[PDB]
């Protein structure tokens, strides 16, 4: 596996951990996080989330300062009578735990009597990992703060990872057909809010404190992403003995099959025939395009690590040729990942670059790497624009196409959407370049 | 006639004297390509006969010439409705325009020969001149065989009709030899060409490695240029045989159902190891292929190909790769799996077609440093077409 | 309004009436139509439907000839033990009604005793009208053949017109939310069939003989398309006194509102708040892109007449500039259509060409018509390819993009899909031409 | 500094000595465009400081120069993390490469003037030379105003900094006049340029028709070329005033909430008829605009514009059309309608913004054959930029 041989960065693929913590927090109902740093950090993270979703979300700042945190909490609780979860997130220049202990004894009991307010800390240094690590540590911190043993429940925990509202809609459809109830972390379908006639409705997360409390009483935890939710699943298994299944990310047909088998084993619920017909519909659509257009297509993939690995596996199943896989942070678990080991074993023409930036892709293209397609998010759009390689927008953030958050990349509907979108991007490129474009008649 | 033979002509307005629905039904359904920007695929002309007509032909003929000023050739087809004087109208149109020629359409062979053949005269005649007959240039087959002929130093007077021009097909009577690709469509053309001008006929095969090599050797033997054919055959064998044998090792014993049945059947068994006879693949048209798709059997289009052209040595390797890709798809095994079965063989990760195919080969084949997979661009005609246009330019300068 | 001043046709927009009759027939369960013409006619219509849907459908031929029709019916009934509806469709060179009278007394009672077989004729000359009028006459003929008075029903009749399976899915979702039962003509969602593991499932229509019989007992008929179903609605109103509402085609927010109001008036069912929320989601997505990218975009539209008119109206609502509307047949009802009169009145830069072909658009572009977008089906793809105008694929047939039949163009989901697809086609064109492509960051 | 002032420089590698997350957050969030293929928007460079670092800077500086061989200018920014010897490292890098210059960065004004200004000399100096200061070329504003200056026969020595080059900003000290667009970002630059070289400062406004015309007239009065400014003003008025007044008639009395607040407020009220204060439109940033979108109020981006540039006379008309399009959208009235109301004003067909806006005007305005809607292409900078590059080529030949 390639590890970036340059020390500097050109065109980073991810942002810092505090941004990932804030994104994890905005998926919780009645949660407004205070970021203990510069106001500019919160401004840019809110701008990034607004770029992805075109929706405004509430994140607070402390404007650096242990006492400034106290004033920020006081101001936030005064000016938001609905907020219940107030996570304090630390940053570059930043004992908030002892200060919160004093706050819950002095400020909350006196100034806000009878108001349910929960204060927690998410320590997110900006020079250690990335937004993936920040999301993982934030999910772990929320689960640790709220999980409480109670009466056993028939629900499972679905830690989705950093996914789109369309992915959550698809996963919940699969669970509903399987007749499985879950504590879904997180319910981000409410990120897409309506333009209502009279009463305004703002974007918010739908994961409640009750869900995070009840995570301790589940039959089991399925964490789809190994780098975005395995820490919370491991914490639950270590403290409350909740059995944890890590992965696979259900990208494509085979990985969705494995996900449904994991759900069936956890819950005892059989896989029904309706999922067989939906899987068959996806497979029929895939058979329309597979060995006519998708086979032998040379692909570069970058995304969140689990999504990128799953996309590479799905492309390999579709008879495509993944050439470059970019993993944009310094995580040491990639080399020991069994999926990465399998990719090394049976896809020898695929180069995997860890701790990568967009210059890895751009310079490899400059030196002669011929590609037909790119799977990546919008910050790498200019490689596609300038080197004339079509790109399908996947992951976070996708701000240069309209409404990509509403479509799934997970499940069978996600597999169908991915395959048909890859085909249609290829068709539009074939027409733009007039490359056998007459062939799109009697396929 | 209008759908298979006449249309591949690249510089002709093919106007149908009849309703729009017949002209619509066959438009953009074929893959006869041309170097004239696929004019024969992009535009289709109808007289648009309505119930009142059951004057208009003359006006629609003039309209088409006006809209396409660079086209001076017209072929008028009579449809079923217009059975109940096209020749005179065509003559008056030619008289009025003054710089256009109109042709009034087995039948289309007799019509073309008895009217249009013998009129135009070739400007330059090479040492070795052939008429390529029965080839209609599906996905670029005619360009493949022209490349092979050019590398042999042979001038192709005209192709009937794929990527063929009107005037070249009028010059059809001054060739030294006629080479037959399809006989069921153009037997009469060459029979009567021999009858009238004494032009010898040479039936050839363009598919496979041995049939194509033998065809090239026969063509060279006619002109006494056997060494050029041998050099072509050696070069193309050295280039494409290891790649073809890579697929032939993984396709030995697979069954193919044929629904291009005899231009294919023996070379497929001999050179790809397939058994022509549940089948592993079916060669058929688009609609029957979509029918058998529901049975878990892949198909390759026998009329329009999939990733064509399938002619030539490289085209044969592309055909083998298409077969292998359809047969060994991981999606094929995923679709045959019933995930609702209690003990369903559900897995995760990925599989490749190579992983499935290598389970069938031996270790000596699996670790061969001679056999390799097909190494060719998605559009293989772009380089062949550029070579063809370079040879035409070079031949112009010498003349 | 422009009427084509050329007598000849260059690049027709529609096929003949028998093709429309066969398409109407393939939407009926256990119906296999015999086409009384050449083998090639059926071969090309089946190829066209296969191009659109990538699925094989059963249509029979007589090959030409009354004895030929009798032999064809005998052979079809022998070789298909499930077919119940056997429409005979006449063509160019073609008393099928008299013979059918004789057949139902001689052949069916003797050779097939106890078998429920219905024989009907659809007369479809190919030198009058087009596939639109053929579809209209086929729907009228089926309704006339089967409609029977019985006990009154609380259902309505929804004659959808020639629409996609995604459109039918959207319409049925709207009806289900409004809690309205319907006799939907036709149920074409089964056109998309799965690739099943063991059993084989083939494409078919889901409209039964019971639905067509029960059309006579409905509370009312809503025919979405005035040129694709108004004849059946008028027949029902004239014979069984079933009140008929013609249009509007629910393309876009406003026309979907009018459709839901028509349903509410027919049935007495109130419009619920869930439809308000879904309409608001579509409107929020539309507000993300409207006055930033959609406003002032110059559009050419050709489709089936009702869909084309509705698309023009939706584009006008989106602040776009429709320049050309192509209506591809010789229907005399276009000039008296109130929608067309409104377009003439309040859309002054829109030229409407009736009896048009694709040369109308192509020559207008040649003479200097500047366009930003085209809405049309795949037979006009080469205008888009060669003149570098992006096209969104709408209508029938759309064979050069993957799975377009599965998306709606009707309803609020259809409005969202349309608006976001036009936005994304424009975005891809902006990137291909490098036309202010840097602007796709902070919209 | 880095995010607003330094970055618009088009031919410089802006490398941040710090973590990747800070470099990522400001990347592709601005609309400072340039004629250098938007290099300043496409590439962003970080030293990538890790926990261990809390040698690397020198190597990252060399890597960036290697990857972009056509870029010889570098600006190194110190982030919060690296506050716990960049100058010496920059000198060593310059010594080793030998053909590059490095700059170590209110503060950015002191840094540039005391380090870089005065080190380069222009080869040619026109009769009338200005420094355009405080302009950062949002969507093409700098190129709009350069076109206006070129048509006046004025040479712009440098723009600080939008679509500006490193060497021009080092040559900034030999201008006859400084024209100041923004003062809250570049006051000190002009004060110290006057202090050190006695260069007069002329504050100007580029928005509106009267503020821009008065700015052009003052610039012409300084150089005694008033007739050229008058000709420009007359031509642009004749071209764009009927189009602007078309929108001003339909925007009289509408309310705007401002969240470019005084560069705009008076000209908006005077020339567009809007009342600056439920508002009819809000001028704000992207995230607050998306917040107020939920309240049924449209927004125009006050920082990056919507369909810019908003500078110039044509840019003012584009701004008016953007306001009118947002305010009079038929979707705005569709979204405010509650279709679940028992008697809801549900309609069919369509409406246009013109239909909604014409309900507010009188019949004399509605049927004016003088006022017309905006007639301009989607990208208005392509023609202005091509004009600018032609004047540069013509001026180069004369020299
Ligand atoms: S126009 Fe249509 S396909 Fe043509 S012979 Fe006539 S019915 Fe048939
Ligand atoms: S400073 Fe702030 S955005 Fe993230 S947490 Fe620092 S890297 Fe800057």
């Amino acid at each position: 596996v390639t590890q970036k041989a340059r020390e500097g960065t050109i065109n980073p693929i991810f942002t810092c951990q505090p941004a990932g913590a804030q994104f994890a927090s905005i998926g919780i109902k009645d949660c407004i996080g205070i970021v203990h740093g510069g106001q500019g950090c919160v401004m840019f993270v809110r701008l990034l989330i607004s770029q992805h979703m075109k929706e405004s979300f509430e994140i607070a700042s402390s404007s650096v300062a242990l006492d400034r945190v106290e004033t920020a909490v006081e101001v936030l609780l005064t000016r938001y009578p609905d907020v219940k979860v107030v996570p304090i997130i630390t940053t570059c220049s930043t004992d908030v735990d002892g200060l919160l202990s004093k706050l819950e004894d002095e400020l909350l009991p006196t100034k806000f009597p009878g108001r349910e307010v929960h204060l927690l800390t998410v320590h997110c240094p900006s020079f250690v990992g990335s937004m993936i690590t920040g999301y993982d540590k934030a999910v772990h911190d929320f689960v640790k703060k709220f999980a409480t043993k109670d009466e056993p429940s028939d629900k499972i925990n679905l830690i989705t990872g950093w996914v789109n509202p369309g992915d959550v809609k698809e996963l919940k459809h699969l669970l509903e057909v399987m007749e499985v109830k879950a504590n879904v972390l997180f319910e981000v379908e409410s990120f897409d809010s309506p333009l209502m006639p009279d009463l305004e409705h703002h974007s918010h997360g739908s994961t409640t404190i009750e869900d995070l409390r009840d995570t301790a009483n589940a039959k089991g935890t399925i964490a789809l992403n190994r780098y975005e939710g395995m820490k919370a699943a491991d914490y639950l298994k270590k403290k409350f003995k909740v059995p944890a299944v890590i992965g696979p990310t259900p990208v494509g047909i085979r990985n969705t099959d494995a996900f449904l088998k994991a759900v069936s084993e956890m819950t005892g619920q059989p896989i029904p025939a309706q999922l067989v017909k939906e899987r068959g519909l996806a497979l029929d659509a895939i058979a329309d395009i597979g060995h006519m257009f998708l086979a032998d297509k040379r692909v570069a993939i970058y995304a969140n690590p689990d999504l990128a690995i799953g996309l590479t596996e799905f492309c390999l199943d579709l008879e495509m040729k993944p050439k470059l896989l970019l993993l944009g942070d310094d995580n040491s678990g990639y080399v020991k990942d069994p999926r990465v080991l399998a990719l090394q074993e049976n896809a020898p023409d695929l180069e995997i670059v860890t701790n990568a930036d967009f210059w890895d892709l751009e310079s490899r293209i400059q030196q002669g790497l011929e590609l037909d397609l790119i799977l990546g998010h919008s910050k790498g759009r200019f490689i596609s624009i300038d080197y004339k390689v079509p790109m399908v927008r996947v992951g976070f953030p996708t701000y240069d196409r309209a409404g990509m958050y509403r479509h799934p990349v997970l499940g069978y509907g996600g597999a169908m959407f991915l395959a048909e979108t890859m085909a249609n991007t290829l068709f539009a490129d074939m027409e733009a370049k007039k490359n056998k474009e007459w062939i799109l008649n009697v396929w | 006639a209008k759908h298979v033979i006449g249309t591949p002509m690249k510089d002709v307005i093919h106007i149908s004297h009849g309703p729009n629905g017949c002209t619509y039904d066959t438009w953009q359904t074929k893959r006869y390509i041309s170097d004239n920007d696929n004019f024969q695929l992009k535009y289709t002309f109808a007289t648009d006969v309505k119930e009142k007509h059951v004057g208009l032909l003359k006006k629609s003929m003039h309209e088409a010439f006006d809209a396409f000023p660079n086209i001076k050739r017209m072929t008028v087809y009579q449809t079923c409705t217009t059975a109940l004087d096209v020749d005179a109208i065509a003559k008056e149109v030619m008289e009025e325009r003054g710089d256009v020629d109109v042709f009034v359409c087995h039948k289309i062979n007799i019509a073309w020969l008895n009217q249009k053949v013998g009129t135009v005269e070739p400007d330059y005649l090479g040492e070795h001149v052939i008429n390529y007959v029965g080839e209609y240039n599906i996905q670029g087959d005619q360009e493949v065989m022209i490349d092979y002929f050019n590398r042999m130093g042979i001038q192709v007077l005209s192709t009937f009709t794929g990527n063929g021009s009107y005037d070249s097909l009028r010059m059809m009577h001054r060739a030294h030899l006629n080479v037959l690709e399809c006989a069921r469509s153009a037997e009469y053309i060459c029979d009567e060409l021999r009858a009238r001008y004494g032009i010898p006929r040479l039936d050839i095969d363009g598919f496979g490695f041995e049939p194509l090599a033998n065809s090239l050797r026969k063509v060279a033997l006619f002109f006494g240029i056997e060494d050029k054919a041998e050099a072509i055959i050696a070069e193309e064998y050295a280039k494409w045989k290891p790649q073809l044998d890579w697929y032939k090792e993984r396709l030995k014993g697979k069954k193919v159902c044929l629904w291009k049945l005899w231009h294919w059947a023996h070379a497929i068994e001999e050179e790809m190891g397939l058994k022509v006879v549940k089948p592993d693949i079916i060669f058929t048209g688009k609609r029957p292929g979509e029918f058998v798709k529901k049975h878990g059997v892949p198909y390759l289009n026998a009329h329009a190909y999939h990733n064509g052209p399938y002619k030539g040595f490289e085209g044969w390797v592309r055909f083998a790769r298409d077969i292998y890709n359809a047969i060994y798809s991981p999606m094929r095994q995923l679709a045959a799996l019933d995930i609702s079965a209690p003990d369903a063989a559900i897995t995760s990760g990925f599989r490749t077609a190579k992983m499935n195919a290598d389970l069938t080969v031996s270790d000596e084949v699996k670790f061969s440093e001679v056999l390799h997979e097909y190494t060719g661009k998605y559009d293989s005609i772009a380089e062949i077409r550029a070579r063809n246009q370079a040879y035409a330019a070079e031949q112009k300068a010498l003349r």
